[PDB]
């Protein structure tokens, strides 16, 4: 029972721990975070939960998202004085949906998307992102091309993106900084697993392939 | 004796080119590292099954697998006949992503560059995990394999996607002192159930 | 009802918790569920599907040349032909199998293993090959007389060419886990030994240097508790 | 009833109360707590709770752990300026299972291992340590050695050995420092009692053996 | 369901408290449970199994010297023996026993509490020892005739040697207790005494030196209730 | 009579050698402090069962203890036997860890340092609630005990752990008035019910 | 198939060591004359009916020989595995009786002198009146022979007597032009219905 496939990958690993930094980004920056993170959810970023995930071909879950989001401050500050409350609009962008570009992005009213609200007073963000693909399973692997044109990127699914989990501060910024670290644990529930491959050995370079050296 | 996947015959989706299609059969030596064969990339090219492929936007079918090692019984060899589900390869030592000619090797298929990591980082003394036979030449000469739709799309776009990957890898490598002579490898498949709509232009 | 007051615990982030949350999407049905084949609805049914291990397990050779020994002629007779470790959650040729792999994820590991060999030889190659499974705690043979004591297996190679070896659940402790360490008591798991009874004879025309592949799988007892994070692989 | 063992021994008794240092022990420090405290599970730290459970031999319970945690100021700030919110990441290690060196260790997203989320301004920590042992019950005493080699300690079972409840900070440091008081409460329920032995009368010196003086 | 307002007490840790929480691991199965013999449901099972105690209770002896009793030939007729107090959760000889010990641990402790002694002498040893069990509140006798008033056992060794006192559970209240007090009505228990009342003769080859062991244990009407931490032990 | 641990008798593990194993008895005197033997130790290294703890990783067996004090009428004095239950000792004023030689007696098991807190930091005063007998000279002259399997592990190894200790104690001493004379403590443990599994090298 | 000796399986005495035993394979070769394992001094000292033999004075036991003899079918060699029942050994050309290191060879066995007259003053040419296979590597690649109790004693001492011995006798020598090469002669004994008696020390 313990042994369950179930049991086996609903465990809740870290698969992007993104402290990500809240200023005025607007000021003077160039590529960084504009008080929010854009990150596509794929599940291949922490290689523990990755080769627990390189076990099957073909992963039919229910993908439990939990946000713990812990607000420390500035180095440049350099002062505790307290941590102050912040509630983030937490935005799932699905596939084909616009994902935002600035933290007052005019994305984040999402008319069609699902965005849930929450305080860093609060225990941690637990919803189930829904099995969207459009194919039956997660093809964690695609031995294939997304485009019909050869400079297509080996490995990536038009349908197995997941989508984006947008984190931004709907608050205004403060003139005193802080890094919120938010961390991104997947508990997929419901899991329909599907031929079994070999436990990755080597170390891998790249998320989204599967090089080995 | 047929070692269909997982137990279960291949089908029709629920709601003509069944020719066996065999490939130019490839010289195993001792020096061999392995060749594997994507399917339907293998067959992508060949046949009224190949024509179909380009006919067709969307497709499915099952494969039935034959390996055939015609050889003496003084030869010596076991490979592993494994059909990958789904093989993601990768290239040794670099962070690209293998581009088409690394992958897209039409019907002759490609050779193995580290087999024994099987390509993809993974490990092949755990890849029995795959549909799989053996051909060791003791008692073995000709091994087949059963392979249903591989593919959690329903039905997709067969040149740009390989459900199944043949793999036939020298474990032990050829022996009969010669060091290696004749001993083709004739991999003939038939895709059968095979079932194709969307009749759009011959892509 | 009204008056509750919270859990100790409670407002806890829980690795392994398995309480439903709201769904983001409430109006989004899902893919219907097609039959895929292949369905796991446990990691036993990936157990008890064979797996080759490194029964060479000489430092110098790394590859399928680590992965297969090579039986020679010239091979003496009485030689300690694979020393293979049991330790599956440990070093040993039996690490890079499914079931190395699969109990490195957990800690509480039990089963009878099942061993199969197959000799991949030529049709008309012979040799009556004796293989032991020593018992735990009581160390490797090293001649065939020290060999046939536990329980051992002839193998002249004949007409099948393949022999299983159900290793039996047999431990001090009712599972077999890490123990904190490896120098302990349940941490060994005992060794299997093969030598060559009667020598290799092959023909003067066939392949002098023959070869023989390993498996294991598990029988339908084995079980695991404790998953763990497996030193496999590592971010760095 | 009241007599009954059930009712004997679960008295949630502090059996590990580290007032573990939360600063920038990167800066310099040799062997102190680095924001986290490695603590292994045994009954036996605390002499009260310790002589309770030196009345049985094999004591198989599922071990109901209670964590209080208060924060304190600390002397070098020698202000109060307000309690300040830290989210602690407590990790139970089972036996095998590596333990973290690092506040940031690598070994704090648990894979496998166990780890709970909980504030230091929500009440204590209640969750229940399943009964991991090898064995059928905690033989709290061992005459015999925990490996073969003849230099094994005396009295250490290597089954017994419930594991590591590691606490730390999962926020990062604050330029203020603060002594994080973390009281730890055995309640051990489902209380499977075997052979009574005699109640300890002789002090004790170490916790690992039963030595007299 | 929907409104619910906190209690006083909530968020509260309690040292007792008996309401389960959420388990650590969710997927762990526990270690099967196996027939240990000896299995303790209750602490009563310790407590009605025997135990001796310092009977000698002289400051000077230590060890078994002060459990067992010294009777020699060259005792006095009339000699006070024993001089036990009853207060087991006190000083005294019963405090080093399961009784005393496990009374120790809580503070209303009830119950009628068996006295076994076996005399350990040599077969051929005699002498009739006079046994009384004064009630609470009574004084110490000194002489045997101040002895009998109570319930006394009159005991040549003969062939049983080994004799019971069931004390009755008697006091003032309906238990007995620490009184917060030593100084107190029902913190004192009453006494048991020993004298001889034929002297000990033994045979002029046997030892002269004769001795005598107590035991203590319950009956099943013994009962305990507010369980505290004794001073039988502390960190330092 | 016997008294057997706990009222229950001991039997093999739910889903050859029960010989006697007298010990060399040892001298009981006025002065001695008592004597323990843990088991199996006390019978690692004798008989059929002492070659088994060798040749086996784990093992069970229960333990039909009988103490024999062959004495004088006249003759005086009561040995608590008394069989712990997983008796870890301790050492007077040290923290150490008491090591192998104070634990790992062999067949003729150590003396009693300190008896009367029977070497454990417990008190010996209250040893009487362990499986225990009397061979109080002026009635018993011979007691058994019966043990069965004491140990939180199902079946383990016989060489590094001890579940029974046997502790016959003089609580009070021997008494003849020419100080001491004859008495040898007899014991002899029969393994009754033994079971051994784990066929490995004689270790 | 099996060729039990003279029709009748080996049983218990009317009123755990039955692992197969497997021996040093021994080189066949052209000029190789032929090896005898008298029994039980094949396993005299190896195992648990190794240890037996010495820790009991009489003994019965039946054996499951098995010999294999893996070789190519291009091999060429027909052995004589016969069992001879009591076979009282000679030396050529002397009058005295063989001494201990003739007969008493341990595991390894003794090789053949003079095979011919199976070194006894008999033919081998009528010694397949005896227990007796063939392993002609033409058809017959391993054969077993089952072999009961074979002693006018009952049950008498491992010792010193032999009451089976193999032999293992190349009638026509080995054939590959390569002189020979590999075939061993894989000889596994398995003591079936064992039975010892007789509780004394291990000589």
């Amino acid at each position: 029972s313990e042994t369950l496939v179930e049991n086996f990958l609903s465990r809740a690993a870290l698969v992007s721990k993104r402290s990500f930094e809240y200023k005025n980004h607007t000021s003077s920056e160039a590529r960084t975070d504009k008080n929010f993170y854009k990150w596509t959810i794929n599940t291949k970023s922490f290689v523990q939960l990755r080769r627990k995930l390189e076990l099957f071909t073909y992963l039919r879950f229910d993908a439990e998202i939990t946000i713990l989001t812990t607000v420390a401050v500035g180095s440049n500050n350099s002062t505790y004085m307290g941590l102050p409350d912040l509630t983030l609009q937490a935005m799932f962008v699905p596939t084909g949906a616009l994902t935002p570009e600035k933290q007052d992005s005019f994305h984040w009213q999402s008319g069609s998307n699902a965005s849930v609200f929450f305080k860093v007073s609060d225990p941690p963000a637990r919803m189930t992102i829904p099995f969207m693909c459009i194919n039956s399973a997660y093809s964690v692997f695609y031995d294939g091309f997304a485009g019909f044109e050869k400079n297509g990127l080996y490995g990536i699914n038009p349908a197995d993106t997941i989508g984006n989990l947008c984190v931004r501060i709907v608050n205004e910024h403060q003139p005193i900084g802080f890094t919120v670290t938010v961390r991104v644990y997947m508990k997929p529930k419901h899991i329909k697993a599907w031929a079994p491959r070999p436990p990755r050995t080597l170390p891998y370079m790249s998320i989204a392939n599967a090089n080995y050296k | 004796n047929y070692c269909c996947a997982y137990g279960e015959w291949p089908n029709y989706l629920p709601d003509a080119t069944d020719r066996f299609y065999t490939l130019k059969s490839v010289k195993w030596e001792t020096e061999s590292t392995g060749w594997w064969w994507k399917l339907p990339d293998a067959l992508n090219n060949i046949g009224m099954f190949g024509q179909n492929v380009q006919h067709h936007y969307l497709y499915r079918s099952g494969f039935l697998i034959h390996v055939q090692c015609n050889a003496t019984k003084f030869h010596q060899g076991a490979l592993l006949v494994v059909a990958i589900p789904e093989h993601q390869r990768g290239a040794h030592n670099t962070t690209t992503s293998p581009g088409f000619d690394d992958i897209m090797k039409g019907e002759e298929g490609g050779t193995f560059n580290h087999p024994y990591v099987l390509d993809d980082g993974t490990s092949l003394a755990c890849a029995t995990i795959f549909p799989h036979q053996w051909i060791n030449l003791r008692t073995n000469n000709s091994a087949t394999i059963v392979l249903p739709w591989m593919n959690a799309a329903p039905m997709d776009f067969p040149l740009r996607h390989n459900q199944w990957t043949l793999a036939i890898i020298p474990v032990v490598p050829l022996g009969t002192r010669t060091v290696s002579s004749m001993v083709p490898i004739t991999v003939s498949i038939a895709p059968m159930c095979c079932e194709f709509n969307g009749l759009r232009h011959a892509i | 009802g009204v008056p509750t007051y919270l859990l100790p615990g409670s407002g806890q982030f829980l690795t392994t918790d398995d309480h439903s949350s709201a769904p983001v999407l409430p109006c989004f049905n899902p893919t219907p569920e097609m039959h895929i084949p292949g369905q796991v609805r446990n990691m036993l049914e990936v157990i008890q599907v064979e797996s080759m291990m490194e029964i060479n397990n000489t430092e110098n050779a790394v590859g399928m040349q680590r992965l297969k020994v090579d039986i020679s002629v010239l091979t003496d007779v009485d030689q300690l032909l694979f020393n293979i470790p049991l330790d599956i959650q440990l070093d040993g040729p039996l690490r890079n199998t499914l079931v190395g792999n699969i109990s490195r994820y957990y800690t509480h590991w039990s089963g009878s293993l099942e061993m199969t060999f197959m000799f991949c030889g030529s049709f008309m190659a012979t040799g009556k090959l004796i293989l032991c499974y020593t018992p735990p705690g009581g160390s490797c043979p090293t001649t065939r007389e020290t060999a046939m004591l536990g329980t051992h297996i002839v193998w002249d190679f004949g007409l099948q060419s393949s022999v299983t070896l159900v290793i039996p659940w047999i431990s001090g402790s009712h599972y077999r886990m890490f123990n904190n360490d490896a120098k302990s008591t349940n941490a060994n798991v005992g060794y299997v030994t093969c030598f060559m009874q009667t020598n290799l004879i092959v023909p003067s025309e066939s392949s002098n240097t023959c070869s023989l592949i390993g498996f294991v799988a598990a029988k339908d007892d084995f079980s695991l508790r404790l998953m763990r994070d497996s030193p496999d692989i590592g971010q760095l």
